[PDB]
RNA sequence: GGGGCAUUCGUAUUGCGCCGCUAGAGGUGAAAUUCUUGGACCGGCGCAAGACGGACCAGAGCGAAAGCAUUUGCCAAGAAUGUUUUCAUUAAUCAAGAACGAAAGUCGGAGGUUCGAAGACGAUCAGAUACCGUCGUAGUUCCGACCAUAAACGAUGCCGACCGGCGAUGCGGCGGCGUUAUUCCCAUGACCCGCCGGGCAGCUUCCGGGAAACCAAAGUCUUUGGGUUCCGGGGGGAGUAUGGUUGC
C-alpha cells in the first residue's frame, strides 16, 4: 500500500532530477529525497576555546566557523541515528524538531 | 649528519607602498652554494596575508596575495599578485532563500597588468517583507550582472594598478555596485570576491621601487 | 526465484536453443 | 638564530591535514615554500588503528612545537585541512587535539582558516551506484 | 451559501467577478478622449490599447503598448467617454 | 607534569557496564581551570584526583 | 535549468617539470596487496589533459514524454495573460501510418581525467567464485549510424460540465494607503493589502464514494447512459513453444 503520499521526496511537476551523493556511504541517491543537514559548528568547541583566547596575539578575536552541508541517503541516515521511525500520525508532521 | 638549518639566512619581507603596515615578517632561504643564488629561491614567493595585518584598522576578511620581485640585501621587495577572500566570509554570506548573482570580468590596466575580477551579489530581504523568498527574475538578474561588468571594466580599465589597490583597500568597487543596482533590485553583500593577475609586463626595478618609494 | 533473474536464465537458454 | 627584537613575536604557517587514517601538523614559513617541521601520527604511536588517535595529534603537536621553540618561531597562522576533493569535508579527530597541543605548548595562534579543497563539479567519488555497503 | 440571488448579484460583485464568467458579458476596456498639451486637436484611443498611436496635429507618441492597458504619455490627460 | 584536581560536580556515569563516572574538575595549581574526565571507581564533590596526563579529553 | 549552434569561466581530480624538509604514506572493524632515502606522503610556484557545473537549489520553473542549472551572443520555437482585432464550426478521441524516446548494448572514426562490468591479487570465511580493500580491459566523454526497452510511476488515458472552505506559492493582468532607490514631481523597480485567469502543490472537512488504505477525485454508480481510444477475466504452464515480421 501507499505508505507516503509525496513518496518519500519533493519532485512534483517535474520529470527527473540529478542525483546527489551520499557524504558518508558514497551511495548515489536523488538530491529531491536525500536528508539535508547544513551544519554550522564553531570551528574549536567550547571546551578548548579557552586555551586559545590567551595563546591569541589579537585581543577580541571572533573565532571562525565551517559551514558544511551533509547529504545522507535513507539507509545511512537512519543507522547514524540523524532520523528514525515515526508513528503513521506523527509521519505527517513535516515541522523541524524545536531546539 | 649536518643540519640544514644552520645553512639558511633569514630575509625580512615589506609590503609595498599602499599598505601602512610595511613589515610583513621573516622568511629562511638556503645560503648561496654558488650555482644557484639566494635571491633566485626568493624570486618566485607569494604572500597570503590577511588585509588588518596591512592597514590597521581595516577588516580581516579580504585576504591579499604578494608576489616577490626582487631582493635588495637582506629585505625583500613584493608587488601585488592577486585578492582572495576568507573561507568563512564566503560561506556565511550564501543563505537558503535569496538569489546570488556572479560576474567575473579581464580587464587590462594602463601601465599594462591584465586582471580577471569576479564580484558576487545577494538580493536582500526587505525590513517589511513577509514573503518568505527574495528571489530576482532572470532578466533583472542579467541587468544587474551588465551593470556590475561594466561598473568593474569601467573603474578598472582608467586606472593603474597604484590607484586600483587604493580602490580594492574599503571595497569602494562593491559599494559603487551596491549604491548603482538598488534601483534594479536591493543587493545585500556586494564585495569584489576574486582578482586574479593573469599577465605581466616585462620587469624593470625603476618602476618596483617607486612603488616602494 | 527472483523475476529479473528467471527472465536472465530464460534468454541464456533461448540462445543455447536457437545455436 | 633570527636576530630579532625579545618583545616582536616571529610568525610562521602551520598547516594540519587531519583525515581519518592520519593526522598531519607541518610547520612552514609565511611562502609555504620554505617548510620548517613536520610530524604525523605513525612517527608518534606503532599502531594503524591510532595513526589518526587525538593522543597522536597532541604528541605530534607537542613535538613539531619542540623543534619550533628551538628555530626562534613563536607564533603559528593555522591552515586546518580535510580530504577534501569528492570525500569528506569534515576535519579529523586530530584537529583539535593537535590545536590544543600547539595553544598549550606556548606557541601564539595567528588567523584560524579552514583551507579544504572543495570541488565545484567534480568527478566520479571512489564509491559505486549503490555505495560502500559495510 | 443557499440563499444568494444568482438573477440580482450586487454591482461590486459583478464587477469583481471575471468578464467571461459574469452573468451577462460586458468587457472591463473602455473608449476615452486624449487631450495632447502642445495640440487643439482631440483624439480617441482604446483603453487597452496595441499600437503606438500618433496623433498628426502636431506629430508627437500618445499611449505605449504594454502588457495590459496602454500608458499615456506626460501632459497628454485622458477622460472617460459615457 | 604530575598535578592535581578538586571534583565540583558529577556529570553522569558512563562505560559499557556503567563501570567508570564523568566528572568536571578544577585544577589545584590554576583556580579557573575546568575539564572533562573519566574517573573509574566511586567519586563525590571535593575528591581530588591526581592527573598523570592533563591534556586528554572525555 | 524548454531546444540547437557558437563562445567563455570555475574550483577540484590526475599526470608532469622545478624547489624545501624528510621516514614513513595509502587503506580498513582489524589487516594485507600497494607507492617509498634512485627520495614517497605533505607544503610552494607553473604547465597539460579530459570530465563535471558544488553551495545558491525550494514539495520552485519549463518541456509531449524521456529530460533540462557557469557567462555572453546568434537562430527558430512555446504556454499563460491582455484585447469592444480577425476566420465562423474549422471540433473531441483515435485501427493503419508517423516523430521523439533514460541507462545499458552493437558498428565505424576522435580522445582517454575520474570511476569501473570482465579479469588479476590482498583480506574475511567451514567454504566466498561475493560483501571490504589495491590495480584494471570494455565501457563512462564527443561526431556519424543503429537498438526502441525501464518500478519509462502519480503503479491513476484524453476532452467537457457540476460539486465545500482555508492560507501560501509561480507567470501575467487589474485596483489601492504607506516605506524606500533612480536627487525632487510624476514614472519605473523592491516591499505591503486585496482582486481576476491559467499552472506546481499543501492543510482541513460526515459533499460523496471505497473492501479498506485513502481520494476534492479514485465524488456526481442498482436514484445504474456527456463523448471516445487502449485493455483484464482464478493461480501456474508463460510472455514459454511455433509461425510471421524488424535488426549486423
Ligand atoms: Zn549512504
Amino acid at each position: 500500500t501507499k505508505k507516503r503520499r509525496n513518496n518519500g521526496r519533493a519532485k512534483k511537476g517535474r520529470g527527473h532530477v540529478q542525483p546527489i551523493r551520499c557524504t558518508n556511504c558514497a551511495r548515489c541517491v536523488p538530491k529531491d529525497k536525500a536528508i539535508k543537514k547544513f551544519v554550522i559548528r564553531n570551528i574549536v568547541e567550547a571546551a578548548a576555546v579557552r586555551d586559545i583566547s590567551e595563546a591569541s596575539v589579537f585581543d577580541a578575536y571572533v573565532l571562525p566557523k565551517l559551514y558544511v552541508k551533509l547529504h545522507y541517503c535513507v539507509s545511512c541516515a537512519i543507522h547514524s541515528k540523524v532520523v528514525r521511525n515515526r508513528s503513521r500520525e506523527a509521519r505527517k508532521d513535516r515541522t523541524p524538531p524545536p531546539r | 649528519v649536518v643540519d640544514p638549518f644552520s645553512k639558511k639566512d633569514w630575509y625580512d619581507v615589506k609590503a609595498p607602498a599602499m599598505f601602512n603596515i610595511r613589515n610583513i615578517g621573516k622568511t629562511l632561504v638556503t645560503r648561496t652554494q654558488g650555482t644557484k643564488i639566494a635571491s633566485d629561491g626568493l624570486k618566485g614567493r607569494v604572500f597570503e596575508v590577511s588585509l588588518a595585518d596591512l592597514q590597521n584598522d581595516e577588516v580581516a576578511f579580504r585576504k591579499f596575495k604578494l608576489i616577490t620581485e626582487d631582493v635588495q640585501g637582506k629585505n625583500c621587495l613584493t608587488n601585488f599578485h592577486g585578492m582572495d577572500l576568507t573561507r568563512d566570509k564566503m560561506c556565511s554570506m550564501v543563505k537558503k532563500w535569496q538569489t546570488m548573482i556572479e560576474a567575473h570580468v579581464d580587464v587590462k590596466t594602463t601601465d599594462g597588468y591584465l586582471l580577471r575580477l569576479f564580484c558576487v551579489g545577494f538580493t536582500k530581504k526587505r525590513n517589511n517583507q513577509i514573503r518568505k523568498t527574495s528571489y530576482a527574475q532572470h532578466q533583472q538578474v542579467r541587468q544587474i550582472r551588465k551593470k556590475m561588468m561594466e561598473i568593474m571594466t569601467r573603474e578598472v580599465q582608467t586606472n593603474d594598478l597604484k590607484e586600483v589597490v587604493n580602490k580594492l583597500i574599503p571595497d569602494s568597487i562593491g559599494k559603487d555596485i551596491e549604491k548603482a543596482c538598488q534601483s534594479i533590485y536591493p543587493l545585500h553583500d556586494v564585495f569584489v570576491r576574486k582578482v586574479k593577475m593573469l599577465k605581466k609586463p616585462k620587469f624593470e626595478l625603476g618602476k618596483l621601487m617607486e612603488l616602494h618609494g | 526465484m527472483r523475476a529479473k533473474w528467471r527472465k536472465k536464465r530464460m534468454r541464456r537458454l533461448k540462445r543455447k536453443r536457437r545455436k | 638564530g633570527p636576530q630579532v627584537a625579545e618583545g616582536e613575536n616571529v610568525f610562521g604557517v602551520c598547516h594540519i591535514f587531519a583525515s581519518f587514517n592520519d593526522t598531519f601538523v607541518h610547520v612552514t614559513d609565511l611562502s609555504g615554500k620554505e617548510t620548517i617541521c613536520r610530524v604525523t601520527g605513525g612517527m608518534k604511536v606503532k599502531a594503524d588503528r591510532d595513526e589518526s588517535s587525538p593522543y597522536a595529534a597532541m604528541l605530534a603537536a607537542q613535538d613539531v612545537a619542540q623543534r619550533c621553540k628551538e628555530l626562534g618561531i613563536t607564533a603559528l597562522h593555522i591552515k586546518l585541512r580535510a580530504t577534501g576533493g569528492n570525500r569528506t569535508k569534515t576535519p579529523g579527530p586530530g584537529a583539535q587535539s593537535a590545536l590544543r597541543a600547539l595553544a598549550r605548548s606556548g606557541m601564539k595562534i595567528g588567523r584560524i582558516e579552514d583551507v579544504t579543497p572543495i570541488p565545484s563539479d567534480s568527478t566520479r567519488r571512489k564509491g559505486g551506484r549503490r555505495g560502500r555497503r559495510l | 451559501p443557499l440563499a444568494k440571488d444568482l438573477l440580482h448579484p450586487s454591482p461590486e460583485e459583478e464587477k469583481r467577478k471575471h468578464k467571461k464568467k459574469r452573468l451577462v458579458q460586458s468587457p472591463n476596456s473602455y473608449f476615452m478622449d486624449v487631450k495632447c498639451p502642445g495640440c487643439y486637436k482631440i483624439t480617441t484611443v482604446f483603453s487597452h490599447a496595441q499600437t503606438v498611436v500618433l496623433c498628426v496635429g502636431c506629430s508627437t507618441v500618445l499611449c505605449q503598448p504594454t502588457g495590459g492597458k496602454a500608458r499615456l504619455t506626460e501632459g497628454c490627460s485622458f477622460r472617460r467617454k459615457q | 607534569p604530575i598535578k592535581l584536581a578538586r571534583v565540583t560536580k558529577v556529570l553522569g556515569r558512563t562505560g559499557s557496564q556503567g563501570q567508570c563516572t564523568q566528572v568536571r574538575v578544577e585544577f589545584m595549581d590554576d583556580t579557573s581551570r575546568s575539564i572533562i574526565r573519566n574517573v573509574k571507581g566511586p567519586v563525590r564533590e571535593g575528591d581530588v584526583l591526581t592527573l598523570l596526563e592533563s591534556e586528554r579529553e572525555a
